[PDB]
């Protein structure tokens, strides 16, 4: 399922600028 | 047509009435953006409690003013490392910034000042946390929840925008819910005061528009497409572009082919296709009636724009708070001692401040 993946893609956390 | 006489001229006089708020408001700005305040406190007035939170230039600390007892969060900034991420503008932007603004869901800067090591803004606590940590709490939000946050973040990019601001760093991680459970917006370090276009490639890379991404120059829709990528974040719990690293999400961003959970409701899948349009001749917010678009959707239509503003509206969830000084909704940080050098670091480059 997405959510799956979004767990999968380690992007889950707080997620910095560049 | 749509609209029957009597809400016809209701909502063209809501909409006058937001020009004549917005024209005040940009006077009130301008005073202050050409005669910044400075140098409001000192340190020791403050006692340090606990870090709420970090980043690689410094770090935000709970503190508590001596003299009356209030709590304060006060960001801390190594100068000589603002200097070697070439961060110098941005800082002294920012304070510039948070100095000039005035509005209900922009969090205030009470007092401002630095010494031999370090830039300090003392800013309010907003003790209820980080939207970013009761999203990934409760998973995702119901739509009248995730309404009520869109709806503040719409009013403050309206008021932003008509004082030539670029936000460009939208994301629940920037976000605070304070006592009332209503939103702050905190961080304006990559924010750019802009007349027309830009070009810098700069914010986070789920939130940024396609136009961003490629070469191109940009302008303050690019604000727009990321009210786009929050609202569908909170709705669906997830954003609508992601991948393991960013070059593989800016693919599927610049596509821009966005799905959606079969449970979004009609409505919203038509405000967040107008919203994350890669075109630019077709995104609500830039288009001839701007800011109206967006306000005036179906989406919205329960919205009652005023009675957020007035924060009259009872908010969908009231963080817990167990006292002064209670950081319960807050992440634990390592923490490091404030060392003060005995020699001035940078005092030139950090004049302005
Ligand atoms: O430390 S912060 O949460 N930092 C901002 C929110 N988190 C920023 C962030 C942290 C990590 C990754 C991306 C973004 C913060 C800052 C400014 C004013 C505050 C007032 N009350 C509480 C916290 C405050
Ligand atoms: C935050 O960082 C990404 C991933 O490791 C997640 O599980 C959190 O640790
Ligand atoms: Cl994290």
């Amino acid at each position: 399922t997405t959510y799956a993946d979004f767990i999968a893609s380690g992007r889950t956390s707080r997620r910095d600028a560049i | 047509g749509h609209m029957g006489n009597a809400a016809a001229a209701k909502k063209g006089s809501e909409q006058e009435s937001v020009k004549e708020f917005l024209a005040k408001a940009k006077e009130e700005f301008l005073k202050k953006w050409e005669s910044p305040s400075q140098n409001t406190a000192q340190l020791d007035h403050f006692d340090r409690i606990k870090t709420l939170g970090t980043g690689s230039f410094g770090r935000v600390m709970l503190v508590k003013h001596k003299e009356t007892g209030n709590h304060y969060a006060m960001k801390i900034l190594d100068k000589q490392k603002v200097v070697k991420l070439k961060q110098i503008e941005h800082t002294l932007n920012e304070k510039r910034i948070l100095q000039a603004v005035n509005f209900p869901f922009l969090v205030k800067l009470e007092f401002s000042f630095k010494d031999n090591s370090n830039l300090y803004m003392v800013m309010e606590y907003v003790p209820g946390g980080e939207m970013f940590s009761h999203l990934r709490r409760i998973g995702r939000f119901s739509e009248p929840h995730a309404r009520f946050y869109a709806a503040q973040i719409v009013l403050t990019f309206e008021y932003l925008h008509s004082l030539d601001l670029i936000y460009r760093d939208l994301k629940p991680e920037n976000l605070l819910i304070d006592q009332q459970g209503y939103i702050q917006v905190t961080d304006f370090g990559f924010a750019k005061r802009v007349k027309g276009r830009t070009w810098t490639l700069c914010g986070t890379p789920e939130y940024l528009a396609p136009e961003i991404i490629l070469s191109k120059g940009y302008n303050k829709a690019v604000d727009w497409w990321a009210l786009g990528v929050l609202i569908y974040e909170m709705a669906a719990g997830y954003p609508p572009f992601f991948a393991d690293q960013p070059i593989q999400i800016y693919e599927k961003i610049v596509s821009g082919k966005v799905r959606f959970p079969s449970h979004f409701s009609s409505d919203l899948k038509d405000l967040l296709r107008n919203l994350l349009q890669v075109d630019l001749t077709k995104r609500f917010g830039n288009l001839k009636n701007g800011v109206n678009d967006i306000k005036n959707h179906k989406w919205f239509a329960t919205t009652d724009w005023i009675a957020i503003y007035q924060r009259k509206v009872e908010a969908p969830f009231i963080p817990k708070f167990k006292g002064p000084g209670d950081t319960s909704n807050f992440d634990d940080y390592e923490e490091e001692e404030i060392r003060v050098s005995i020699n001035e670091k940078c005092g030139k480059e950090f004049t302005e401040f």
